């Protein structure tokens, strides 16, 4: 699955300016590596591929 | 807008106290404008650097 971090945008990797596809800015998104289930109290631990450095 | 010097008027009337203005955009949105210009809008140069002793 893909999780999207809403207020944090991708950059152009050389220039370091935020990306904009003309409607909105394109937010950063990462991918779940392995299946992860949530325990009581409602909090999840997950490993993601792609990093918001 | 120059009464003594109308030669240089850029605009139709004079901005006066109480005139309505507005901003172009939406409050906090981050965006990436396209540009248009003419060759003589801006210019660029570079200064040759001497070498340290």
């Amino acid at each position: 699955d893909q999780v999207k971090f809403t207020n944090t945008y991708w950059l152009q990797q050389q220039t370091k300016q935020a990306l904009y596809n003309g409607a909105t800015p394109i937010s950063f998104t990462a991918t779940v590596t392995a299946d992860a289930n949530s325990d009581s109290g409602g909090d999840v631990t997950v490993t993601l591929s792609g990093v918001p450095i | 807008y120059d009464t003594t010097n109308p030669q240089y008027n850029s605009v139709s009337r004079q901005v006066e106290a109480g005139d309505a203005v507005s901003v172009v955009g939406t409050a906090s949105q981050t965006m990436k404008p396209n540009l248009f210009y003419n060759k003589f809008f801006c210019g660029l140069g570079s200064i040759p650097l001497p070498k340290l002793h």
